[PDB]
């Protein structure tokens, strides 16, 4: 008390105070070189003269000088907070790699001087904040996609699937589609500015054939146009829905890997025939990458046709699906029975980074 | 220890607590079978086995009105309860209008509903 919340992803960091409805301080995870020294929106606003180093790939730190920086940044620049007079809940991606939790614990309690820290698996806090102990969260972020398989509040870790296709994927498709056209996004800035257009103009089509079909005879109806920072304006129109479109499809981008709703599925065959009901029961949806219109639809559908017959099919779609892990942790750090729950410095200094194994 | 933990599953019986600004607070009896609409509920029936052990079945209850704090932390809840009982209960989510056979049979004279309930921790 009180906790603060710290939810590291491969493009976006999210982070807030314990018992807050949602974080108050949302930023890139990006350094910027012209060490580092340029940590957060003022690494994108003056990305002209650095270049930009991203700590964390795939949801997995890989550098962890520049990870730290990020951590320096959040506490003082963004809560505005002394970490050594708080206990801190961080978040870590499924199947994450002990050499990584011990380093991020490492570093938590000998360079921040941490009183007591704490690290769940991001699906689960997602899993939670929708109120459920079971179930499979479809967590799609920037860097990576994971489908994870969760019953009883716990991983079924032979039944995880990870696919390395995300948002920042489906922004390089979009740009490589405005290629096609004419246009030719490829600055840092530029690249920004595709992602907005697919974030604010991008859905699902519910029937792929069909939409693709409409488009290009009635195309007043799917066109739209968007105004570039210089004031032009350019039309939109197949690009909304072929884009994320790659989700279900990956070979449209060039990837062997099977689609969201088929690893989804193989997911749940890999868990025991008895939980299979309760899993196609509870999909829930999670990142960034799940906020595309109609996705939960199209996903329900695509479920439907691969389960056994009369199989009862519910996606979640939770509408902060954006900060669903945070809420998750949020929540999870404001319970009176997690008071014990924390890693405390007494118990670093006697037994090292190998505490957060339990 | 929270010590509602240590009161959790000591012998044959039905216990309910319901979730209070991100705390489990235990309903006094005379209140079992009357849920706020508005909260969310961890509910814990203890069974003797035919053979000296104890069966274990939580139910985690959500009002349809109840806020994301309250049915997250029931949840939560629900785990870590289930962690303190070694694992050896089986947990159940249960949905106002749509409760299981197993969790309606613990109320005799049938689930009663009322509006309103505790704040929410946000
Ligand atoms: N409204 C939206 N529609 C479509 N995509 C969106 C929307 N909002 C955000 N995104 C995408 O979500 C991605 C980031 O989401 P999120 O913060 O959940 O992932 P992350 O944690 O940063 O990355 P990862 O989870 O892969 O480590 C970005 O690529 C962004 O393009
Ligand atoms: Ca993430
Ligand atoms: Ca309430
Ligand atoms: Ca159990
Ligand atoms: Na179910």
């Amino acid at each position: 008390s009180i906790a603060l919340v710290v939810d590291n992803g491969s493009g976006m960091v999210k982070s807030g105070l314990a018992g807050d409805d949602a974080p108050k301080c949302v930023f890139p995870s990006i350094i910027g070189i012209p060490k580092e020294c340029y940590v957060g929106d003022e690494a994108q606003n003056k990305r002209g003269i650095l270049t930009l180093k991203y700590p964390i790939e795939h949801g997995i730190v890989t550098n962890w000088d520049d990870m730290e920086k990020i951590w320096r940044h959040t506490f003082f620049n963004e809560l505005r907070v002394s970490p050594e007079e708080h206990p801190v809940l961080l978040t870590e991606a499924p199947l994450n790699p002990k050499t990584n939790r011990e380093k991020m614990t490492q570093i938590m309690f000998e360079s921040f001087d941490v009183p007591a820290m704490y690290v769940s698996i991001q699906a689960i806090l997602s899993l939670y904040a929708s109120g459920r102990t079971t179930g499979i969260v479809l967590d799609s972020g920037d860097g990576v996609t994971h489908t994870v398989p969760i019953y009883e509040g716990y991983v079924l870790p032979h039944a995880i699937n990870r696919t390395d296709m995300a948002g920042r994927d489906l922004t390089y498709y979009m740009m490589k589609l405005f290629t096609e056209r004419g246009y030719t996004f490829t600055t840092t800035a530029e690249r920004e500015i595709v992602r907005d257009i697919k974030e604010k103009l991008c859905y699902i089509a519910l029937d792929y054939d069909e939409e693709l079909k409409k488009s290009e005879e009635r195309t007043e109806e799917v066109e739209e146009m968007y105004e570039l920072p210089d004031g032009n304006l350019i039309t939109v129109g197949s690009e909304r829905f072929r884009c994320p479109e790659a989700l279900f499809n990956p070979s449209l981008i060039g990837r062997e890997c099977p689609g969201l709703h088929i690893t989804a599925y193989q997911s749940i065959m890999k868990c025991d025939i008895d939980i299979r009901k309760e899993l196609y029961n509870n999909i829930v949806l999670s990142g960034g990458t799940t906020m595309y219109n109609y996705i939960g639809e199209r996903l329900t559908n695509e479920m439907t046709s691969l389960a056994p017959p009369s199989m009862k099919i519910k996606v979640i779609a939770p509408p902060e699906r954006k900060y669903s892990v945070w809420i998750g942790g949020s929540i999870l750090s404001s319970l009176s029975t997690f008071q014990k729950m924390w890693i405390t410095k007494e118990e670093y200094d006697e037994s090292g980074p190998s505490i957060v194994h339990r | 220890e929270h010590p509602e933990f240590l009161k959790a599953g000591k012998e044959p019986g039905l216990q309910i607590w319901r979730v209070e600004k991100f705390d489990l607070v235990p309903v006094p009896p005379n209140l079992y079978g009357d849920f706020f609409t508005g909260d969310a509920y961890v509910i814990l029936k203890t069974v003797q086995l035919r053979n000296g052990n104890l069966q274990y079945d939580l139910h985690y209850w959500l009002g349809n009105e109840c806020s994301q704090d309250e049915s997250g932390a029931a949840a939560i809840f629900t785990v870590q309860l289930d962690d303190y009982l070694n694992g050896r209960a089986v947990q159940h989510r249960e949905v106002q209008g749509f409760e299981s056979s197993t969790f309606s049979g613990y109320f005799k004279s049938g689930l009663k509903y009322k509006k309103g309930g505790v704040a929410s921790g946000f």
